[PDB]
DNA sequence: TATAATGGGAGCACGGATGCA
């Protein structure tokens, strides 16, 4: 279904807090803002998909995002706050994106 | 409004009462919706506190 | 990279084999 005003605020609201968020825990872990990215949205994703990112300096792997996941939520409550945030902003994202679809065939009807 | 404490004093026909009241008086934010709420339901803030 | 825009458009004939009622 398409959003309203409100939910299309909300979603792209926790869209870029949840980009902040990966930049605050970038600043605190002190890892690749990338890696942790792909680890949060390999969280949100599931299970279904799991793949080795070209831009990353590591291989992709369940035992790696395991790892960083775990090492992420060692982090205290203030920090690991920042962890739901961007798991959220990853959610709001995939939403936001589903729910544009429509405007891309409108767009791609008259090419 | 409920009271908490009374006291009394006596005075010729008359008592006078002081009343220790307690009670709560609302006050209505209208949300537009470029805004959201940080504050769950039922919730106690304080001065200071971000509401919306 | 910034008004808002949110679901398309075209277009005969007989056989074996299997699928279904």
């Amino acid at each position: 279904p398409l959003l309203t005003l409100e939910e299309e605020v909300e979603l792209a609201r926790k869209v870029e807090e949840g980009m902040e968020a990966i930049k605050k825990l970038s600043e605190i872990t002190g890892l690749d803002p990338d890696l942790i990215r792909e680890v949060v949205r390999a969280k949100i994703l599931g299970s279904a998909r799991v793949r080795h990112i070209p831009g990353l300096k590591e291989t992709l792997d369940p035992k790696t995002v395991e790892e960083i996941d775990q090492k992420l939520k060692s982090l205290p409550k203030e920090h690991k706050r920042y962890l739901h945030i961007a798991r959220e902003g990853e959610a709001a994202r995939q939403h936001l994106i589903e729910a544009n679809l429509r405007l891309v065939v409108s767009i791609a009807k008259k090419y | 409004v409920r009271a908490a404490q009374v006291e009394a004093e006596e005075e010729g026909e008359t008592v006078y009462l002081t009343l220790f009241l307690e009670w709560t008086e609302p006050k209505d934010y209208r949300v537009q919706p470029h805004m959201n709420v940080v504050v769950p339901e039922g919730a106690r803030v304080e001065a200071g506190d971000k509401i919306v």
